[PDB]
């Protein structure tokens, strides 16, 4: 988020942004272990909904 | 001649069988596995 | 009489009124943030009464800016939007706001998009076949004029590219209404479609309602509703036959399973809500056709994981005409559509309806399918060479019989080029009768592959070398 | 200022302090068990702040015969270790205390096993080869400095004589040091270990932290950080490189998602901890070149139900710069080291790394030995003389290339008289692409057997 | 000095009563539903001491009309049931009332029906077979007189038939008493078994005691205990053989893992109460024989979802002398009694008690079904006609075997219209021991399908046109 905030300041001025994710399956991983220190009730592959 | 090629075929294609099978039943391991984990947890919260 | 915000937990906000002022289930309340980015109206749906005169609301936009204790207004009434020929040819969001002319349809009537089904005395079944030109969906999974229709799949499979199919071959050459929800899609698809009816000549008899992927999950689980009772207005007001296109209403209980969680329920297997069912229930039903007022309802699901046993679409399956079960394994193939003949079905594929021939001929290419998806498990290892002459015949047959169920879709010009084909019931039924006849056994294989009627069979086996 | 236990739960202990003198989180608090049979001072680790001046934390040590209401004191500090030269050669656990000496080290230097990876701009951002001396590893599987070795084998493959080698190589070659660190080790097998590396001669080489099987799961999670932070010390502070043993890095992660289980929190996917991830990557990110030292580092790796794809696996995998296999057909044929040269790989393998001469010939012998690997069976059953004649070129080509993979190791010269050899790594290249070439072919077999270079080879050539 | 009901919740009741005055556990209490419709007196199991004078209980009936503070009392004492040789001939509930004559056994001697098993000085081990006439299980499942015998089974593989099938063979000629626990199970069973008992005369030997599928979960936890007293009375004060037939014995396990949750008892793994293997214990560990006073148990134990490693019977097996384990598979294949002849075991089966040639044979036969069972997926993909020839030999000696040990029995009439048989021990070890020598290899599989000994196996061969 941080990543296409930068992006986006650019992209509503006009120009042109290329933003790379690498990866996303850590980031997911990463708000699956936030929403589980959270108690958040699980889903597939412990995952939150 | 082609008894030889067709039955190395076929062993080919039962290691490719065994291989995603094998990847088929460890992924449904982990899903028991945390679907047990999911209904203990979930017990455990709605008696905490 | 105006309530405080007490506690903000992501879009869910619990709210205190004044005893004796605790606004109804379902009443759209309004709350203000002012932070400088995020300053906006927070529209609130009651969706508990918590007790001590504490309501639990579902916020319709993000709360990011929202602060405790700011005050809290009833409107007295549920969340409405505007009905009328005037939606016609207009974007809205799920709140009945006009994107495309802001402040448009202010002064249309406005409907609340809460309301019952229609009465049980009301409900007649439809049996009336909805001919698209679609081999496969023709043969094995007619359509149902005023039906219900669902097409299921797993993601990238073709659920928005035969949404659009049908909307080319039904929609444009439609006397009546269309609506059109997009639910927890992607936002640039919103805006194609917009543009593509807008060249087709189509938008200005669509009305579309739009709650795409970015979006808390009560807009997205509430944009339904918003189509729907646009859609409603029209079958029971205006007396219009109504087309109603929804995609993708997994995306409903997806954001259902959200709010759920946010609002402390206990989960349901696999996480998703306790009411997964009533929510459904309640949302499909209202999606039908009364005596004598005609909606014919196409629905999009996706499968999570491709896992068609998860509880979403399992429980989406009990509220359908005709299903079409579009399968990775078939898209794998450069099938399309990737229709799963065996898995798909259809209520009105019997002989008292599409006659003794077209049930004949579907029941033949069933078998003959489900003949091959048996071989399946010897053909893996030892191929086609062990099978008995019968199970070969039926292994060349099936295999040309399932490259025949593929067809050039009018949507899929914008990927190969090449243009799309219809092919009368009439002609389906006769190809695939001779293909089960086995008349067709010498062509070859790819001559099957993309193609329209028997006049593009004989064309495309001449260019291969094959005479026909 | 001192606290009281208000609660005790097996090895989780909730403590009270006054209002104003809350310890910090993965601090050390000291207890007294004072019951004569199980008398004891229990270590106590911050590990939450359940607020109203209560902390939750996971006893070091078993917690029967704790009284509730004890005095608790807070030591200021997280669990610290010794650091500094006087560690090599001693057998520490996990909070510090030496087991062959207690007392000893009690005065050093004392570093928090919590630290901080070094900061991204002190990285070095280009990859380096660690040269071992071993052709096998130099030529197929090379180690990364700084880098990550998984290491798989059963029993009786040689792993034990593997690490003795390559505490060898790292203190001769490389002048630096080791550090072993058992995670869940079995008192036997680290009893073994502290037994054989005395009489190798190695031990005063090495420095052995063994967090074993018997203690609750705080220490065998802390065990790694604790001999992390004495090779850290050793890599920043002297100036050394330092080579770093975990064994079993899996048992690391088990003994996480234990103390994750045990704090009350919601297992993640196949029930492992849900910070599996960052515990895992705070780990392994210490173990890096910053400063032009670095701290390799060999991790035997355990792999649930052989599942790839588990979680575990998955997350070690994802620091792993190599990966050596030994295989007990390997030894069983003599060659030493055992290391398969077909399961065995390396990520810098790659001619923009290690120069395009180097990964040819690499490539020219792993293509060789697959093919014999396949005529294997061909060989086995229907008889070598069923093959054709370039079969019988390829498999006599093999079985040397094979053979010269064998080496004379450093730590086999306590079996066998003979001592070790050290095969630079240009050397390597060219003798194995003459050897692909067939100008060797001619030669005896057994002339390939336990050598270093060329020069090792033609000398037993002429023995012969 | 009553208490009074506090918390109602399905079949678990909070009381409360006053200081000094809280019942003991597992006593029982009384309590008025006063409601015409459903009026009744329930008897309320204390489970629990809760604390503050509060206690946790079992309702034995549906709570259906209880209202809150209705006053409670305490008997001091456990549940009880009559005991002595009045309760032969006669149908008991749970709670020991008499269903088939209401009144009777009133003034009978009580036990309580909750009692510590016997002492391990006193146990003995049992080691003397009991002959079924069933060829299977007195080939490879060898019966112990006074041991405990279990049949394993998913649902309806033919475990209420075997157990019919074992009391027209065993207790039809049994000198002692008969008791048979009705535990969870259909009540057209329970009048069935009645029927067919009061017909064969063999009900004036045997007590029923009945809990049937309907009631709530703790008479399905108690009745097991109830007939188990009864049992114990007659084994160690009339001092004579007992038999002790359960069906089925899973259901305790079922209503105690049913209200465990209601009683605040954390899961353990598949859903099942923590407590399981300590319970099972505890009743298993009373039905047992001791030194001179036998009771020969038959146990039926479902398997659920045909999954041999659910906790459930994995630790009932722990508690079994002989075990039958009947396969969905066999049953699939036709194979009456679907016993699994791999997987099933006996203690007694080793040379020393059924001595050599028994034991040979028998270990030949599962050493042939083994490889047979090795041999199955080669079979069916490649054909029989890739095997060796010795291999071809073995498949055809296996088939001819699995299909002897089926056999037309007495209780399988109902369902084939075919009169039983039995086949002495002698005869069925003469028999397999010539299958597995290939003496009858010539013969057709056909003729080994449902029948008794040699002699009807020749009589069906020549009626299929082949000689024995
Ligand atoms: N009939 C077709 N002919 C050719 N290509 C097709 C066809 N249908 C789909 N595709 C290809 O597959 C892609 C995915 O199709 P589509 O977007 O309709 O799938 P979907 O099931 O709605 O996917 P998602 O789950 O991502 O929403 C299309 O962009 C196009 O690339
Ligand atoms: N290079 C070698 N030269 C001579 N003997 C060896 C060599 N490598 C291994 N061995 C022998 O093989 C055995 C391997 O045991 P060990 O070193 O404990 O490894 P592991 O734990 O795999 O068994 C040792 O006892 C050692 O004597
Ligand atoms: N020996 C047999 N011969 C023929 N049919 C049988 C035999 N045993 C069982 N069956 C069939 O299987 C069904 C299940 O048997 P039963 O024991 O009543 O169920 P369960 O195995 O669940 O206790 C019976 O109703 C009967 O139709
Ligand atoms: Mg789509
Ligand atoms: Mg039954």
């Amino acid at each position: 988020y941080t990543g296409s905030a930068i992006g986006q300041h650019w992209m509503y001025n006009g120009k042109h942004v290329l933003i790379v994710f690498d990866d996303l399956s850590k980031q997911a991983d990463a708000y699956r272990a936030i929403s589980l220190l959270l108690r958040r009730p699980p889903g597939r592959e412990a995952f939150p909904g | 001649a082609s008894r030889r090629r067709a039955m190395k075929s076929a062993t080919d294609n039962a290691d490719d069988l065994i291989k995603a099978l094998t990847l088929a039943a460890n992924r449904e391991r982990q899903a028991q596995i945390t679907q047990e984990i999911s209904e203990i947890v979930g017990g455990a919260n709605a008696l905490a | 009489t105006a309530g405080r915000v007490v506690r903000i937990t992501g879009p869910v906000v619990d709210v205190e009124f004044p005893r004796g002022s605790v606004p109804e289930l379902f009443n759209a309340l309004h709350a203000e943030i002012t932070f400088g980015a995020l300053a906006k109206t927070l529209t609130l749906e009651v969706a508990q009464h918590l007790g001590d005169s504490l309501v639990r609301c579902i916020s319709m936009q993000p709360t990011d800016g929202l602060v405790r204790g700011v005050e809290v207004t009833d409107t007295g009434a549920s969340i409405s939007v505007p009905v009328g020929d005037g939606v016609k040819g207009h974007v809205f969001n799920a709140l009945g706001d006009c994107l495309d002319d802001p402040g448009y349809g202010k002064d249309f009537e406005h409907w609340s998009i809460h309301r019952k089904p229609p009465a049980f005395s009301d409900l007649e079944p439809r049996t009336e076949m909805l001919e698209t030109g679609l081999k496969v969906v023709d043969l094995l999974t007619p359509y149902v004029r005023g039906g219900k229709i669902a097409l299921f799949g797993g993601a990238g499979v073709g659920k928005t590219v035969l949404i659009q199919e049908m909307i080319n071959r039904i929609a444009r050459n439609f006397g009546g209404t269309s609506v059109f929800a997009g639910v927890g899609e992607r936002t640039r698809e919103g805006n194609d479609l917009w543009v593509e009816l807008a060249d087709a000549n189509v938008l200005k008899d669509t009305a579309l309602v739009f709650g795409q992927m970015d979006e808390p999950p009560g807009t997205r689980m509430r944009v339904a509703l918003s189509a729907l009772t646009m859609a409603e207005f029209f079958r029971d007001e205006q007396g219009q036959d109504v087309l109603l296109f929804i995609d993708n209403i997994f995306r409903f209980t997806q954001a259902g399973s959200e709010v759920s969680t946010l609002l402390g329920r206990m989960p349901s297997a696999v996480g998703y809500q306790p009411t997964l069912a009533d929510e459904m229930g309640e949302l499909q039903e209202r999606i039908t056709s009364t005596r004598g007022r005609s909606i014919t309802s196409m629905q999009a699901v996706y499968v999570p994981a491709d896992d068609y046993t998860d509880p979403a679409p399992a429980t989406t399956f009990a509220h359908l005409d005709a299903t079409t079960e579009l399968s990775r394994a078939v898209f794998s193939k450069g099938i399309f559509p990737a229709v799963d003949p065996l898995a798909s079905s259809s209520t009105i594929l019997d002989p008292a309806i599409v006659g003794d021939e077209h049930y004949r001929v579907a029941q033949e290419v069933i078998r003959i399918l489900q003949r091959y998806k048996d071989l399946q498990d010897i053909i893996a290892i030892l191929g086609i060479d062990e099978l008995s002459e019968e199970d070969k015949q039926l292994v060349n047959r099936a295999r040309r019989i399932e490259r025949f169920l593929s067809q050039n879709m009018m949507a899929a010009e914008q990927f190969t080029g090449q243009p799309g084909s219809t092919v009368p019931l009439k002609e389906t039924i006769e190809a695939f009768d001779k293909l089960t006849k086995g008349e067709f056994d010498h062509l070859p294989e790819q001559a099957f592959f993309l193609i329209g009627g028997l006049d593009d069979l004989a064309k495309k086996a001449e260019s291969l070398g094959a005479k026909l």
